[PDB]
């Protein structure tokens, strides 16, 4: 919930991938 | 839309590069155009010189 | 065709469309009481119906008719907007665009309707004229020159405290600048728009990015405003003469570009700042040696560039500009003869630190050369340091610059050769240095302490 | 958070990434107008000196 | 877990995870020298312009300390 909100609020449309 | 959108943002990064690369290759074409239309301006300037030589 | 694709999806332009569309002006009534004829009103109505749905440029001529004949700003803005909407869309109004373009007459007629009433009016019209000029099937310099000379379009452009006005205006100018021929006429009217373009850029530097304002920050609206201004600039500067002329007039404002690069992360703002400098530093440009000195010295260009080289930006092109600019500034100063530079500064009496003027090597080579009457040139320098302090006082801007430089030069020479010690004593410079410790400003007492320590070391070990 | 909030964040982002590339693309071919005159002008001049 | 951080958002994600190199070894040594002289008597640009005022002040402090102890030695060479 913190990594998802932070990469979207700054623009820069290349999302991260968080696997387990 | 979380797991659809990430795939969409992934696609935009490849398309982003591609727009830039297509403009970087357009540029390269412009350079050849400069050498082509200049090659033509010299032999049209030759006959310009041959025109005022056959007049003299 | 769909003419120009800019100013259709643009946000400031959309804000202006809301005001026009909000309002509903009935043609039918105006036409009936007379201000226009039934045929012009029938066409205008039918025109709305084409745009919203389905399948003319045949419709073009009565709208041109209406615009001219009426004086009423509200109907004319609604007619002009509808014409703009079609012109840009390739889903609605491909045929429209062709109709201007074939016959130059309806463009000159469209130019007529420019410079009329409200500020919104002048934008819309200006947008349509500019769309046909940049299509390569027609061009006229006179339109662009003429539109530039006027009061109303430049007044709208001058204001920057309404985002909408500036945004459109800088874009109209700049779009036209892409085509090589306009660059020459646009430059004639420069002195009017150009300080304002600089004001937006400066304004961005002062307001912190750590916040968000909605006027110009790190958000999309601001990013475009900066970009547009820099792009308009870059375009004129491509011509070799213009670029030399830009540096000499706009010098203060020009130096500010370095600053933009630093505060932004935006690869749009930064690439262009560095690039515009690179063009002016070029070999092609007349008097490039002068501009390079001015930039490096005053604007701190060399130190700023060197720092940049470590912290490069993702895009390659940005990197290329940082590297190429870095090389010219540095190369240029060192590659001039050491003896030349030293003699040139001392004689004219104007002294400033420079890349090879502070190097240990510069002095090492030049010591021997000085000798002509027991190091006559060095002696003249000590004489200059002595002169400045006594005459005209000290802590006056000019005289203070020279002292720090004169004192840097004398330390290196003295530390190098032990015979210099006699020269300080004979001339009487040795005493002058003791006073300089006492004379105000940190750089002055700093330089005096270094000047003293070099002398002491040879007298008493 | 919610599917609406991420969607909004999505339209703004792919817009910035894409717009920025298109604006950079313009800058590359703005520079190509400068190099077209410059090489063409050099190349022509060198030969026209020899032609004269 | 396994993350995948792109190069566009890399410093921001790393500084986020922090709240949830020979260069800065050298600058650590210079800050240590500034800490010894007193005892003896963020974005990438915002770090890049403050490392400049670390270096530009370390240089003048080192040369002014080395022009002070070597002058104290010359003072004691005359007092002896």
């Amino acid at each position: 919930d913190s990594l998802k909100d932070y990469i979207e609020t700054l623009g820069s449309e290349y999302s991260t991938v968080f696997n387990v | 839309s979380q797991k659809n959108g990430i795939a969409t943002l992934l696609q935009a990064e490849k398309e982003a590069h591609e727009i830039v690369s297509k403009a970087r290759k357009y540029r390269q074409d412009k350079l050849k155009q400069a050498k082509t239309d200049a090659a033509k301006e010299i032999d049209s300037y030759k006959i310009q010189k041959d025109k005022e030589l056959k007049e003299f | 065709m769909g003419a120009t694709k800019i100013l259709m999806d643009s946000t400031h332009f959309n804000e202006i469309r809301s005001i026009i569309r909000s309002r509903s002006v009935a043609w039918d009534a105006l036409a009936r009481s007379e201000e226009l004829s039934e045929i012009d009103a029938s066409t205008a109505k039918a025109l709305e119906s084409i745009l919203v749905k389905k399948n003319n440029g045949k419709t073009l001529i009565p709208l041109i008719h209406l615009l001219s004949t009426s004086d009423n700003e509200d109907c004319k803005k609604s007619v002009q907007n509808l014409i703009a909407e079609l012109l840009s869309s390739d889903k609605y109004g491909d045929d429209t665009v062709k109709f201007f373009q074939e016959d130059p007459k309806q463009l000159e007629q469209l130019f007529d309707v420019s410079l009329k009433g409200d500020f919104q009016t002048v934008l819309i019209s200006g947008f349509n004229v500019v769309s046909l000029l940049v299509q390569n099937g027609l061009h006229n310099v006179k339109l662009v020159e003429k539109l530039l000379k006027n009061n109303n379009l430049i007044n709208i452009l001058q204001n920057i405290e309404q985002m909408d006005t500036c945004y459109v205006c800088i874009r109209l100018l700049q779009e036209l600048a892409v085509i090589p021929e306009y660059r020459d006429v646009i430059w004639l009217h420069e002195k009017k728009f150009m300080p304002t373009l600089f004001k937006i850029l400066q304004r961005a530097t002062d307001s912190q990015l750590a916040t968000r304002i909605v006027a110009t920050n790190s958000n999309h609206l601001g990013i475009q405003l900066q970009y547009h201004s820099l792009l308009l600039i870059w375009l004129l500067t491509f011509n070799p003469v213009f670029a030399n002329e830009l540096v000499q007039k706009y010098l203060s404002d020009f130096l500010d570009l370095l600053k933009l690069v630093k505060i932004t992360i935006k690869e749009k703002v930064s690439r262009l700042c560095i690039s515009i400098i690179l063009q002016c530093c070029s070999t092609r440009v007349k008097q490039h040696k002068k501009v390079i000195k001015q930039l490096l010295l005053l604007g701190n260009a060399l130190p700023t560039v060197q720092s940049l080289s470590e912290r490069k930006y993702s895009d390659e092109e940005l990197r290329q500009d940082i590297s190429n600019l870095k090389e010219i500034l540095e190369n240029e100063y060192q590659e001039l003869t050491s003896f030349d530079e030293y003699v040139a500064e001392l004689d004219s009496k104007l002294l400033c630190w420079s890349p090879p003027h502070v190097d240990n090597g510069f002095w090492s080579d030049n010591i021997d050369e000085f000798k002509k009457d027991n190091y006559k040139i060095f002696r003249q320098l000590i004489e200059l340091l002595q002169a400045k302090v006594r005459n005209g006082d000290v802590n006056a801007k000019q005289e203070k610059i020279i002292i720090q430089v004169a004192l840097n030069d004398i330390t290196h020479v003295v530390e190098l050769l032990p015979e210099s010690i006699d020269v300080l004593d004979k001339t009487g410079g040795k005493a002058d240095i003791m006073e300089l410790l006492n004379h105000s400003d940190s750089r002055v007492k700093y330089e005096a302490l270094k000047a003293t320590q070099a002398i002491i070391g040879y007298t008493f070990k | 958070l919610t599917p609406n909030q991420v969607n909004d964040e999505l339209n703004k982002m792919q817009a910035f990434i894409r717009k920025e590339a298109e604006e950079k693309a313009k800058e590359i071919q703005l520079k190509a107008d400068q190099e077209y005159e410059i090489e063409k002008t050099n190349i022509v001049r060198n030969e026209t000196n020899n032609i004269d | 877990v396994q993350l995948y951080i792109p190069l566009e958002v890399i410093r921001e994600v790393t500084f986020l995870l922090g709240k949830m190199l020979r260069r800065f070894d050298e600058v650590e040594r210079m800050v240590g020298f500034l800490n010894e002289v007193v005892e003896k008597h963020l974005s990438l640009e915002n770090v890049n312009d403050m490392v400049k005022e670390i270096t530009d002040c370390e240089s003048r402090a080192r040369q002014l300390d080395e022009s002070l102890d070597s002058l104290r030695s010359k003072l004691n060479d005359l007092l002896e």
